[PDB]
RNA sequence: AAAGAAUUGCUAGUAAUACGUAAAUUAGUAUGUUACGGUGAAUAUUCUAACUGUUUCGCACUAAUCACUCAUCACGCGUUGAA
RNA sequence: GGCUACGUAGCUCAGUUGGUAGAGCACAUCACUCAUAAUGAUGGGGUCACAGGUUCGAAUCCCGUCGUAGCCACCA
RNA sequence: AUGACCCACCAAU
RNA sequence: UCAUCUGAUUAAUUGUGGUUAGUAGUGAAAGACAAAUCUGGUUUGCAGAUAGCUGGUUUUCUAUGAAAUAUAUGUAAGUAUAGCCUUUAUAAAUAAUAAUUAUUAUAUAAUAUAUUAUAUAAAGAAUGGUACAGCAAUUAAUAUAUAUUAGGGAACUAGUUUUUUAAUAAUAUUAAAUCUCGAAAUAUUUAAUUAUAUAUAAUAAAGAGUCAGAUUAUGUGCGAUAAGGUAAAUAAUCUAAAGGGAAACAGCCCAGAUUAAGAUAUAAAGUUCCUAAUAAAUAAUAAGUGAAAUAAAUAUUAAAAUAUUAUAAUAUAAUCAGUUCAUGGGUUUGACAAUAACCUAAUUUUAAUGAACAUGUAACAAUGCACUGAUUUAUACUAAAUAAAAAAAUAAAAUAUUUAAAAUCAAAUAUAUAUAUAUUUGUUAAUAGAUAAUAUACGGAUCUUAAUAAUAAGAAUUAUUUAAUUCCUUGGAAUAUUAUAUUUUAAAAUAUAAAUACUGAAUAUCUAAAUAUUAUUAUUAUA
RNA sequence: AUAAUUGAGGUCCCGCAUGAAUGACGUAAUGAUACAACAACUGUCUCCCCUUUAAGCUAAGUGAAAUUGAAAUCGUAGUGA
RNA sequence: CAAUCUCUAAUUGGUAGUUUUGAUGGGGCGUCAUUAUCAGCAAAAGUAUCUGAAUAAGUCCAUAAAUAAAUAUAUAAAAUU
RNA sequence: AUAUAUUUUAGUAAUAGAUAAAAAUAUGUACAGUAAAAUUGUAAGGAAAACAAUAAUAACUUUCUC
RNA sequence: GAAAGAAUUAAAUUAAUAUAAUGGUAUAACUGUGCGAUAAUUGUAACACAAACGAGUGAAACAAGUACGUAAGUAUGGCAUAAUGAACAAAUAACACUGAUUGUAAAGGUUAUUGAUAACGAAUAAAAGUUACGCUAGGGAUAACAGGGUAAUAUAGCGAAAGAGUAGAUAUUGUAAGCUAUGUUUGCCACCUCGAUGUCGACUCAACAUUUCCUCUUGGUUGUAAAAGCUAAGAAGGGUUUGACUGUUCGUCAAUUAAAAUGUUACGUGAGUUGGGUUAAAUACGAUGUGAAUCAGUAUGGUUCCUAUCUGCUGAAGGAAA
């Protein structure tokens, strides 16, 4: 008799980086099949709707007044901040670079277009 | 008509499951709705097959048909399809071919209900006792004044339990989603959403 | 839209005629019946087949070949065999 | 009992590798015959046994029930 | 009157 | 071997000798024989063939200590990588663990409708879709003197239509591995604080063993909601754990042996005897139910309670007025089956073509369609009417329902507190059913108490509890016992103990011994 | 055929799944083959009894064997790989 | 010619060496062996069995619909006429 | 009127819309819009062709205007 | 007051999406459309996710170029999740990297691509059977039988009572369902050893249960007149068969008997017997297979041992506390 003895190894597909957690640019904050959780402040969404890290900060699953009936998962650049950020305000931004204090290093970077 | 043989288009085998012990105090299908007198389960929650139910119905009918304007309300349907591999096979190669329909019956639930024009209660009681003689549980006569069974040794009046407007309760102690929606509805977000 | 297999009349003033004519039976109606005339033919005897009279031979038939007659099978019923 | 092939025009047999609405025989109606029967020339009948599905189009097909020979055969 | 029936055709020395 | 049976001039039987055999001959063909036995001899050699198989593997002490999972495997009796293990180190070191803080709101309070602090409440950062719950959509089921659709029917005068049908709507009522709009707790896990540092990670260089698990508990698939079953999940033990308990007892209940010792706490479990160790209260049981392996639907007898009728029943005649209910009916007056099911009658007194029917101090009253047989059907005949009988109810009548603390009530906690809310607690018993095979088997003895009458017994069962008892706020106060003393007339009165139950382990502490490690020492002599 | 017959012989032929040198069918003769029937005979049996001899048993002589964790080695219920 | 040597081809249980899968609620026959989806699966992830699938898969989809679109008609020029 | 040259026309063909749930291309980008079901309908038309209609206007702006 | 716009809320993800199922989807991924047809591009990829490894999944970014878009920008194939395959061996490139004394070359590297190993981590380029002639290593780590576990099954019982029963459910009858018991059977499980034949039947011998067949007591029995009976209670003391056939348990049948019960006891019983069956080596028959052989087939034939040590039992002595 035919036996339905076949099934597929389940896909590890859940939050992989939880709240208040400290991520790093390019980490998987939540595998998911579906945009159950939408990309939010400072985060990126991959092909499969997987959500990843863009700035090194703190993951914060927060609703949003603008986009109702939805849930985001962002990453404030600091804990003190609340990712359901205000809006009408400056946007936290990160420079991310170290000024070549080395003469040689600076020269090479400059001299080279 | 179809209470003892459901007409699911896509007929399919089912897992065994368990009879729900209604720990939360359900009282759903444990109340006289259609008739005057009824027959409720009194024992622990049990599975009643289709055949057994049919036989109980037939037994009840003998008393119902003579009555003027006599009626029998069959309260539960045999929704769970039971398969049974024959008692002759080594073990679980494959599973089991469909055998019969069955219903999971919680402790307090009402099975039947009757009401005639010229129905005295003693006759109804007798009929329901005779119905119970054919079913696997232990059963009990229930009148409209007789109060709702919940546990094995416990009781309840539905008239007592409180009425509540749940929208008002939600407003009082709101969820996060509701608050977010309310914020969205406000003008500093609704104007600048920019869709 | 000249009508399948099949089949009918006719050898000369006949057939054919989109040639008419008359009568009888009608109070009354002929695509019928019985008569009249006008025009007016091809084709032919040589084969078979059928029907007849003359003849041959044969003939088990004779209410006569639409005769008569034979065996099996099937039905029912006797007698007598094998075992 | 899920599990291989078969359910046709009255009868038998169709058809096959799709490019589909066949055959005789029986029957009805003529004719032939003195009257049959052959023979001859004329018409009859397929839900090509039921569901659903496809290429432009399946008798055909896929897709499995109501139907036909069936399935026991590691015994010390 | 006795009295429901009849059946076969094939091709030359 | 014996008894028997068979060939016994033939394809006979046998002596001496020879020939054919180990890829191998011989075979009237059986895998028959080739030196006590061959589907292919023996010896020697290869050669210690090879063995994922089986068995064996020898002293002691110390410290740590598994797994039976996943993956792949001509793999499932194996083997590899991991998972779990060990050794020796390392540090930018706390990253490890655990717990808390995080939030919502209320009061007050202080500032500026504000936002800090405090306190109180709320299963209290974030994620989720189980139970739970629910019937929304989806998947299903029910019921409508609903409607409407067409109709099935229906007089009539096709219509209208009327007692069916289906769907679908309307309303109401339900359930589900693969529905979850409500929705747990466990859980996943976040940062900082905190406590573990004689402690955890993490990492370096190396060694392993395991990949047959088992049971028990819980939620499941399968299986018949069968299995010491089977398939995983989770927890624990076993495995690899000695000890106490559970009669005996791999896995259950306790608890972890370093060596003693045995005083003190105990655990689980127990305290009539066997057998270490006890005495009480209060119920209930009478069946040895039961007393460490709880057998059911159902019947019976009780018990409470809730109705209604109750202090007005067995005892007691009479069973009647339509009634003989009507119909059919050989037969049916109760009961023939069908069918019907309520109505008159109230003396002391009457005719064939007219006066509701009167309140008379009251028609009414199911007080019976003879309950029900009986019978040919009736008759006979029981027969609803119903009682005598009440120091009254406060409580001992019937007819039931019921078997409950939800509700209500009582008792108590918690908040404001001169009793406001919320939480908690309080509601059935016995017998029967009863049931196989070496032998009764609660582990055994045996246990249910009785004034008279011993110092003296009185469950050793079940239910709820105590450590005297009642009060009081574990600690008490009181007193009652229990004891004993005293000194008096066996009592008396005063005194005091003492009311801290007990047994119980290889647990713990204690008391000594050993080793190890961290931390101080002391002594003697990489000091 | 027997009191009574799953056997035997005869016969029937829905031959599950006979058939002609893997030979078909039918006889005689033969068979330590197999099945059945009859007669005769029996201790096979109803029903065993008796007796003889060799042992067995006892005395003397010589003197094995498989086995064997160690054994101070009962019954029953319960128990437990 | 044919024989022998050598090469080439045919052929072969004549014979010789070999292998004859594993899962399987003993084995065998049946069935299956890789991927993906749901339940099971117990509100993170993971989660089995010869468990349920009305299961699904071993792909499919592309060179394309072009060209024309500003200085022009005669005539004369070239400050756009 | 009409003749010859010269040409021009007529090769007759859909979309006219940033099209919008008929069929056509399924990768990119940019811009824009909302479906299905159901019910009242309607030549043939019917259970089953196509087609039409099927929620709400507070506020805001613009234009006319009493 | 009106128009017109911009729209806003509700509703919807039931439509649809290349295709299953789930997840997502109108902020649209879905639909129409213009352009285009390029990013279905090329080097380094951090870092996570998953994870034994080999692999796989997301992907910041750096760099080269392309496309569309005023721009912000977006684009390293598709809403996502399947859609695949190691090496080795050839092949075709490409490379400019080797070049065996040198120069070339041959060949090999490097990059690019290719066809299958679906028993789908692929043992080779290439391999099916049968053995009842069988053999060894083993396992009882998974079947034989017997015990155990279990109780569907089987056996018996009970409650209820539709329906029989002339007239009446409960004289006797008793469906379907219901609740138990039992631990006999057919199963199911693999937990016993799997060096337990006592190989399943007979004989010898019985022991035990009682769920009573007869025998004794007794209730009911319009269905007890009597007698036969029927049915139920107590009751296990005693007793419960001889043949024909069959290996048979069984059954049919004959003749009986008061009756010819039902079991348990390793389907009681061989270190006590038999050995007919099932049963190895010969063998033939039907059927199956190319065949060796095979078969729940049918059939002829065919080898079983043991001096008792312990317990137990049957008897019999000695010793002994009397």
């Amino acid at each position: 008799s035919r036996t339905s003895m076949k099934d597929s190894a389940g896909r590890r597909l859940g939050p992989k980086k939880y709240e208040g957690q400290d991520v790093s640019t390019g980490e998987i904050i939540m595998r998911q099949r579906g945009t159950k959780f939408y990309p939010g402040e400072n985060v990126g969404i991959g092909k499969d709707h997987s959500i990843f890290a863009l700035e090194p900060g703190v993951v914060r699953y927060y609703l949003d007044p603008f986009h109702p009936k939805r849930k985001f998962i962002g990453v404030a650049l600091r804990r003190d901040l609340k990712l359901p950020s205000p809006h009408f305000e400056p946007t936290v931004r990160r420079f991310g670079r170290f000024e070549l204090t080395n003469k040689r290093a600076a020269y090479k970077e400059e001299n080279s277009i | 008509k179809h209470e003892y043989a459901p007409r699911f288009k896509i007929v399919q085998k089912k897992q065994k499951g368990r009879v729900p012990v209604r720990t939360g105090g359900s009282i759903k299908g444990s109340t006289l709705q259609f008739g005057k007198y009824g027959l409720r389960l009194k024992s622990e929650g049990i599975r009643i097959s289709a055949q057994q139910l049919k036989e109980a119905d037939n037994a009840i009918m003998r008393y119902v048909r003579p009555l003027n304007n006599g009626h029998l309300w069959r309260r539960l349907c045999t929704n769970v399809a039971v398969c049974i591999k024959g008692n002759e096979t080594r073990m679980g190669k494959g599973k089991g071919g469909f055998d019969h329909w069955m219903v999971r019956v919680p402790t307090g639930k009402i099975l039947f209900e009757i009401n005639g024009d010229d129905l005295h209660e003693k006759v109804a009681r007798e009929a329901f006792r005779k119905a119970g003689t054919k079913l696997p549980g232990v059963y009990e006569f229930v009148s409209l004044d007789s109060l709702v069974r919940v546990g094995l040794h416990s009781f309840k009046n539905p008239k007592d339990d409180p009425v509540k407007n749940f929208y008002d309760e939600n407003a009082k102690k709101p969820s996060k989603k509701y608050l977010n929606i309310l914020k969205s509805q406000e003008p500093q977000y609704k104007l600048f959403r920019g869709r």
